[PDB]
């Protein structure tokens, strides 16, 4: 319409995550009005309003990631946790939020790190808006 | 008005999954209002250009690939693996697209699309922003 | 300018029947979303975009529903059947085009209906208008 904020990014960096470490994803595919920041993996809210926010990511062990929300100081909204005993998955989660400017929302590693980004078994991250405040 | 929107779910009723490495066709429709998706050819067709976003949930029972095109380019690809029990592959991306550029899903040499009783597969895109 | 949009989670669900209950709010412009049933109700006629993410350890085939005129009408199943007690997320989703007073929910298979219960990891329920008709 007017204010066309929406991104795509996916993951090709093959450097095991630490808990607590935001995840990365570095190859933009889509990023609409740049809010999005592929050198940290967080987005940051420059319009309020509604967002929905979404990942797919491709694994071959146990993996539980954290979806983050806040300015300085993030919370945890959820976590999503997708077990794999020796055998490839791929997992997802989404969420509708709600933002003020300046929030910022990125997904973040825990203990489970299994988390693959390559040629063949990608992992992506995305959100858009949906409604301008 | 509704021509100028774009929307649809499609799905993929068939007890037989598709033929290796080849496109995915969903020969049923849940909703299609613009004819975006077309299930005769397997391929959505631009008619609105803007930003889309397209997602798919697919059912399997043996391992799993799958592939979205844009334009003849492999954009993103997704896999699950099983052996006998069902669990659903998914995956999705946004995109900006012009006029007469196709949408389509596939799968490589990992192609089973046989979910048990009760789990299907699907298929959607819609436009989110107009240009 | 019609908003609708939400996302729920389970925490401390009322449980009986096969209506997934996600009892914990996160979004809900508009206030389409029951909490206490689980129960999505359209206000603004028009397209929208259902969407889950349900955690389980064990069997679980879940399906998007709805109703019209209070005739309920089923649709597409999703299922996760690994059954080794260890977590797996089933996914759904699908565009509904919508009537006034149309209500949205997610029902569990009699016979397939483990969803995991904890704090370890979150299932999400989420719901947002496309466009209106
Ligand atoms: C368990 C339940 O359904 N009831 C909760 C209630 O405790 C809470 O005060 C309210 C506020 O959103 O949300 C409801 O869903
Ligand atoms: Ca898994």
């Amino acid at each position: 319409a007017t204010q066309k904020i929406a991104f795509s990014a996916t993951r090709t960096i093959n450097v095991p995550l630490r808990r607590d470490q935001t995840i990365r994803f570095d190859h933009v595919i889509t990023n609409m009005n740049n809010n999005y920041e592929p050198r940290s993996g967080k987005f940051t809210c420059k319009v309020p309003g509604l967002y929905y926010f979404t990942y797919h990511a491709s694994s071959r062990g146990n993996l539980c990631v954290n979806l983050m929300r806040g300015r300085e100081r993030a919370q945890k909204v959820v976590t999503f946790c997708d077990y794999a005993y020796n055998t490839f998955q791929v997992t997802t989660g989404g969420m509708v939020l709600k933002l003020e400017q300046g929030e910022n929302v990125f997904l973040q590693a825990t203990d489970k790190n299994s988390l693959l980004g390559m040629e063949g078994a990608n992992s992506i991250f995305s959100g858009f808006l949906l409604f301008p405040d | 008005k509704q021509k100028f929107q774009s929307v649809f779910t499609v799905t993929r009723q068939t007890h037989q999954p598709p033929a290796p490495n080849s496109l995915i066709r969903f020969n049923a429709v849940l909703t299609n209002p613009q004819g975006d998706y077309d299930t005769s050819t397997g391929k959505f067709t631009c008619k609105v250009p803007g930003l889309y976003y397209f997602v798919y949930h697919a059912s399997h029972t043996a391992n799993l690939c799958v592939l979205l095109y844009r334009s003849g380019v492999k954009v993103v690809t997704f896999c699950g693996h099983t052996s006998k029990t069902n669990q659903v592959n998914s995956g999705g991306v946004l995109l900006r697209l012009q006029v007469g550029e196709e949408v389509w899903l596939a799968v490589n040499d990992y192609y089973d699309m046989v979910g048990i009783q009760g789990s299907d597969s699907v298929f959607s895109g819609f436009l989110l922003f107009p240009d | 300018q019609p908003r609708p949009a939400f996302s729920a989670i389970r925490r401390n669900p009322p449980m009986g029947g096969n209506v997934v209950i996600f009892d914990t709010v996160i979004t809900n412009q508009e206030e389409p979303y029951q909490n206490h049933s689980g129960r999505f109700v359209c206000t603004v006629p028009g397209y929208y975009y259902f969407t889950f993410q349900v955690l389980s350890q064990w069997e679980i085939c879940l399906s998007i529903v709805s109703s019209s005129r209070g005739q309920v009408r089923r649709s597409l199943g999703f299922c996760d059947t690994t059954n080794k007690g260890l977590f797996q997320v089933v996914s759904g989703g699908m565009v509904l085009q919508l009537q006034q007073g149309d209500q949205v929910w997610v029902e569990k298979d009699p016979k397939k209906g483990h969803i995991y219960q904890g704090s370890e990891a979150d299932s999400v329920f989420s719901g947002f208008l496309i466009f209106p008709s």
